[PDB]
RNA sequence: AAGCUCCUUCGACGAGUCGAGUAGUUUGGGAAUGCUGCUCAAAAUGGGAGGUAAAUUUCUUCUAAAGCUAAAUACCGGCCA
RNA sequence: CUAGUAACGGCGAGUGAAGCGGCAACAGCUCAAAUUUGAAAGCUGGCUUCGGCCCGCGUUGUAAUUUGGAGAGGAUGCUUU
């Protein structure tokens, strides 16, 4: 299950800073001499929690080793509800 | 007559101008300051960017003057702006 | 200065005024 | 002093003023008690004294003043704690009906 | 008494069908990125100036 | 919303999960030094609402101080002395605030948010360059932190007549003899 | 029991009820 | 007469001219003169005969004549039993006083109570209210209503039926009485309507009965229709019906104006021409669209049950009833006839849900014959992927769908025939899927004694 | 009493400081379920289940310090017991 | 980028902290005047403080437990005059 | 000024404020609590021909928006850089 999930998520990895700067240069040059919405793996505790509350998340993958554990304790129950 | 008996009726002369006031023998300095405040000043009209102008020009070259279709078009209006906004920008661009 | 304070001062600065006698 | 005199008395502490005077009745229902002696202070100066029968019985409110408690070294007397006392009442207490219900309470 | 009792799901047993928020979605969640528009404009100014 | 979920979880302190976490942690802190640096804050919600930012220049320092009394009672708080000791260790920093993390029966544990005033990020950012200013040296020693204000009674009302705007300054103002020129 | 065509089908106490001294309503517990 | 001979203000006369009304109806003819004279009036009138203008003219006339401002207060209050009726009166109000300087507002059940409180505190001179929310505001929110000069009650029979007797009794008690002009309209004259008249109207009111005693009664000659479909495919039925019988005449009755506008613009995107008629359109263009549909041989038009009431239905091949009727009785008896009119022969259809079989039970009781219509899961079209894409992509469709869904849920919850159309049996996931949502939007469905406790004997409460 | 025309003032959000936040209630209930109960709350639950309502209220008053606090704690715990029963 | 306006949409506000008990100290101030120590330890149409005998605890007035901020004020010390 | 008043005191020695009112001076604001999520947009270094290049910090949250006599979001039409 971990391998299959990570295969899909690697298909949907976000972009590196070098890649984003490279794209921005592409459009800057194109303007110097109309796109579809990006799809990305959402990360960030507050962002993911808000997505769960507003029921836009289709899948949640939660790390098992967070240092102040309180930051993820409510997450399984929240997802269940 | 105060039909409703409201005190602010003998006081009159829901949006108001927010940046100025529509305001309506004697000392030299007072007259000088009054004429200095009343002197007519230039306004420096704001321009539209070249990309904004070409955007509006493409909109008009495709649809003409039908602002409903210009607003509903997704290819030429990526930002899903309203017909009233597009019409205002056309008028301020000077091409109806 | 903060950007919000900069905007507030840009759009609503201290104006010159005189009051008659 | 009154609670020391009363051997069938449960002493309780401060009662919320923003609460309800019948929230007092269910408080008395907690301690299986059919009589309530309620002390209510106003401005921290003036006492008000309530005598009540908790379930349905009548209640009476008095304004309490002129208070010289014990522990005052001019009484020269003392008595047993909890002994059954002799209750002395008045002809007015027997004649006026409101004084009669006060006497019963 | 049970020193370590099992948890009874008295609240998460009921699945709610609606988001917690009734707030409206902003326009920017449906239109392209104004921030990248601004960044690309800054880059175009830099390219034009050399 | 995780911050608010943690706020409620920290409101419930004798709950089973919070109690287990607090026990295991008091063991950890007691095995560590009396004053030692924290990287991540243990209660991120409390740190955020007290003013902690994940910037370069913000540090946490956790401290344990012995509890009890001197029958005499110390007028400043155990939190105040913990703040003062943390600042004395990190003399080059400014004590922004502190918060409670654990109690124990022998000690009391606090985490102190400290800000570096000589850091370029802190100096560039407003809303913290005020603590970069030099009038804010050793706020914990002068009683200018939240504990200091609580102990000094800096509240408005008729119950704080003697203590607002300075107890000793008010005493001097009331016990000074004013003699005008034309009496 | 659908009597009329399109109208709706028409559909503890710890106290007893007595009268007050002022001709009012009284609850006896 | 007409409208000019009557001495009205120039602003209101020009506004009516822009609306496009020239010759008045009977209720207007007999109701405007005494209302402007100031006489308290009761009217036995039908809905759709022009009574909306008949009572909205004098209120605006007097508000403009004695110069209200938002700081003055509340002014004229008209109370109506249905959300869609409130919306119709509000649209008529905007189109009537688009030139005046007064303010108009609608406060209805199911809406945002805090937003309505803000509206009322800001100030509305022409308030249009549903009785329950109106009473809640008059008891709880702080707003100025001391300068209340005009009170209008619309469809008191429908109000007292729903069940707002106690509520109305408190509105007339709270609202001020001195120099107040009241305008009470009803279709029936029951004892409750009489009690209202006595409690509200001043002694000796002026009566206007523009009703017709020769009312035609229905017989065993009514044939009705039912298509039992799940909640998540009602729009798929509507789309398949319309696209297949594009060449016939179809009139579709919805529940709410927001639903009408959402489906109109959505069907524009999904590329099938439909004519539109709701409360947000101008009266002139609404009349033009109705006229062109009535004269055109083929087409499909969508409107609300209230519009169906207020308009004269032409000869039409298929009357589709999509959302549950406001007044169930009238649909099974009145509009069933309108379907078969003149020398022609029309057909009827009630979209029905597996949670609403009590409707079929009520029909057996009413002994009117009914024919069901199977639909082949093969001939159902599937445009759900395109629908979800459009709703998730275009922002305007998103708001339209949200408003239509909210209005549909509110109407379903506030429907009178609760035993049949109870909201708690709906599946909100399926309803939102039909409207085009992968997840349902957030909506509010709803919108022993103390020991020793004794009754409420006086005090300084407020 | 100087007769002055009273004015209707607008609603104040500071006066609206009363908490009717549905999301806050949701968060509180979920955190209650996740975290569990204190030892004194567990004793109150035991008393509430075995029927010693008066003992539960008195114990809650002793632990908290106010009759209203005891009443609200007992009501919260009783509704928790009812929710647990229904969920089972 | 910004101010206003309007509304069939929303509107998150600080916990070992309040509070109860107790000891010390302090204040003109046992509704504890404030502070600190120890035990127990909260709420959400909530909480704090006042008014009220007026019939129940009605009414009034503010939002604590995060933070910044010049001037009017002190000044036997510093640079002077 | 209130005022040696209220208040606490063997109602000893005594202790001892504050609201109002006149004046001086006046100035208001920042965070935590919301998802930028159609794009961490933020920032520390050190390499520089100075124009921009990389190391990193940071999603356990750095920018922008907002701080409850508020505000957000849409719409709308004027007004300001």
């Amino acid at each position: 299950l971990a391998a299959q999930a990570f295969k899909l998520l690697n298909k949907y990895r976000p972009e590196t800073k070098q890649e984003k700067k490279e794209r921005l240069l592409r459009e800057a040059t194109a303007i110097k001499e109309v796109s579809k919405k990006p799809y990305t793996v959402k990360y960030g505790l507050n962002h993911v929690v808000g997505l769960i509350e507003n029921k836009k998340a289709s899948l949640v993958l939660i790390a098992n080793d967070v240092d102040p554990i309180e930051l993820v304790v409510f997450l399984p129950a929240l997802c269940r509800k | 007559s105060e039909s409703d008996a409201v005190p602010q009726q003998q006081q009159q002369e829901n949006h108001i101008r927010q940046h100025d006031l529509e305001l309506e023998s004697k000392p030299e300095v007072l007259r000088a300051l009054e004429r200095e405040a009343t002197r007519p000043v230039e306004k420096t009209v704001r321009h539209q960017s070249e990309r904004e102008r070409e955007w509006l020009q493409r909109l008009v070259d495709k649809h003409g003057d039908d602002v409903a279709a210009m607003a509903r078009d997704r290819k030429l209006n990526p930002y899903q702006q309203t017909a009233s906004d597009i019409k205002r920008r056309l008028k301020k661009a000077g091409l109806l | 200065v903060l950007e919000k304070t900069k905007k507030r001062l840009t759009h609503f600065p201290q104006r010159k005024y005189a009051v008659k006698a | 002093d009154l609670a020391s005199m009363l051997p069938h008395g449960r002493k309780d502490a401060k009662f919320d003023t923003k609460s309800r005077l019948y929230e007092l009745c269910e408080l008395a229902e907690l301690y299986n008690c059919n009589n309530v002696l309620f002390f209510e202070a106003r401005k921290g100066k003036d006492l008000y004294m309530w005598f009540s029968k908790v379930p349905n019985g009548p209640t009476v409110k008095f304004y309490a003043q002129n208070l010289h408690t014990m522990e005052e070294l001019h009484f020269q007397g003392n008595c047993l704690k909890g002994s059954r006392p002799i209750l002395s009442f008045d002809a007015a207490f027997e004649q006026e009906p409101y004084l009669k219900v006060i006497k019963e309470l | 008494e049970d020193p370590y009792p099992d948890t009874v799901e008295w609240f998460t047993s009921v699945e709610e069908k609606m988001p917690l928020s009734a707030a409206p979605e902003p326009k920017r969640r449906f239109i392209p990125s104004k921030n990248e528009a601004k960044q690309i404009m800054k880059l175009v100014r830099a390219i034009r100036e050399g | 919303g995780a911050l608010k979920y943690l706020e409620e979880l920290s409101k419930k302190k004798q709950s089973d999960v919070v109690r287990f976490l607090l026990r295991v942690r008091c063991w950890e802190y007691r095995q560590l030094n009396v004053i030692h640096r924290a990287s991540r804050p243990s209660r991120p919600d409390k740190a955020r609402r007290l003013g902690y930012k994940a910037k370069q220049g913000y540090v946490i320092y956790r401290v344990r101080v012995r509890r009890g009394g001197r029958q005499l009672k110390y007028q400043r708080s155990l939190r105040a002395t913990a703040e003062e000791r943390v600042g004395r260790r990190c003399s080059n920093l400014r004590v922004l605030n502190s918060y409670w993390v654990n109690q124990d029966s022998t000690y009391k544990y606090y985490e102190v948010i400290l800000v570096d005033p000589n850091h370029k990020a802190i100096r560039r950012d407003p809303r913290i360059n005020w603590i970069c200013n030099p009038v804010h040296k050793h706020r914990e020693c002068r009683g200018l932190t939240s504990t200091g204000k609580k102990s000094r009674g800096l509240n408005k009302g008729h119950r704080f007549n003697k203590t607002r705007a300075g107890r000793r300054k008010t005493w001097k103002r009331h016990n000074t003899l004013s003699l005008w020129r034309y009496r | 029991e659908i009597l009329e065509p399109f109208v709706d089908p028409p559909r503890d106490r710890n106290y007893r009820i007595e009268k007050d001294a002022n001709g009012g309503i009284r609850y006896v517990y | 007469q007409e409208f000019s001979e009557l001495n009205l203000s120039e602003k209101t006369t020009k506004a009516i001219a822009e609306m496009g009304f020239t010759k008045m109806t009977e209720i207007q003819r007999r109701a405007i003169p005494p209302a402007l004279a100031g006489k308290d009036v009761l009217g036995a009138a039908k809905t759709g005969s022009g009574k909306t203008l008949a009572f909205l003219i004098p209120a605006v006339e007097m508000l403009s004549s004695l110069r209200f401002k938002p700081r003055n207060g509340t002014g004229a209050i008209v109370v109506t039993p249905t959300r869609e009726l409130a919306l119709q009166i509000f649209g008529v109000a905007r189109e009537l006083m688009k030139y005046h300087s007064q303010t108009y507002g609608v406060v209805i059940g199911g809406a945002n109570r805090r937003a309505e409180a803000e509206k009322l505190g800001k100030g509305v001179n022409l308030l249009i209210a549903t009785p329950g929310r109106l009473l809640d505001h008059l008891q709880n929110t702080p707003f100025v209503f001391k300068n209340l000069k005009s009170l209008i009650i619309d469809e008191a029979d429908r109000i007292l039926e729903i069940g707002f007797e106690d509520e109305m009794r408190q509105i007339v008690k709270i609202l001020p009485k001195e120099d107040r002009q009241t305008m009470l309209f009803s279709a029936t004259q029951t004892t409750k309507v009489e009690d209202l008249a006595r409690i509200s109207l001043r002694p000796g009111p002026l009566y206007i009965n523009v009703d017709e005693e020769k009312k035609y009664s229905t017989v065993e000659g009514l044939e009705q229709g039912y298509v039992v479909v799940e909640a998540d495919k009602r729009f798929l039925l509507l789309f398949s019906f319309l696209k297949k019988m594009a060449k016939k005449k179809i009139i579709v009755f919805f529940s709410s104006c927001n639903s009408v506008k959402y489906y109109s613009e959505l069907l524009q995107y999904i590329d099938l021409p439909v004519l539109d008629l709701h409360g947000k359109q101008k009266q002139q263009k609404r009349t033009n669209t109705f006229f062109e549909f009535c004269n055109a041989k083929s087409g499909t038009l969508i409107c609300t049950d209230v519009a169906a009431r207020g308009l004269d239905i032409p000869q039409v091949d298929w009357i589709v009833q999509f959302d549950p009727p406001d007044d169930p009785r009238d649909y099974i008896h009145r509009v069933g006839r309108t379907a078969r009119g003149n020398n022609g022969k029309g057909r009827s259809l009630l979209f029905l849900q597996p949670c609403e079989l009590g409707f079929l039970a009520h029909l057996k009781a009413a002994k009117v014959p009914v024919v069901e219509y199977d639909f082949p899961k093969n001939k159902i079209l599937n445009v759900q992927s395109q629908l979800e894409k459009l709703i998730s992509t275009n922002y305007y469709l998103n708001q339209s769908a949200k408003e239509g869904y909210r209005s549909y849920i509110h109407a379903y919850a506030s429907h009178s025939l609760r035993s049949v159309f109870d909201v708690h049996k709906l599946d909100l996931v399926k309803v939102a899927k039909s409207f085009g949502f992968s997840t349902p939007p957030r909506v509010d469905i709803t919108l022993r004694r103390a020991y020793g406790s004794q009754p409420r004997q006086g005090g300084r409460y407020k | 009493g100087h007769k002055t025309t009273r004015r209707v003032l607008k609603e104040r959000p500071s006066r609206r400081k009363g908490a009717q936040s549905k999301r806050t209630q949701f968060v509180r209930s979920l955190i209650r379920e996740v975290a569990g109960l204190a030892p004194y709350e567990r004793r109150v639950i035991e008393l509430l289940r075995n029927g010693k309502d008066k003992r539960a209220r008195k114990f809650s008053k002793k632990k908290l310090g106010t009759f209203g606090r005891a009443k609200r704690k007992c009501e919260e715990l009783q509704r928790i017991i009812a929710e647990s029963r229904r969920a089972h």
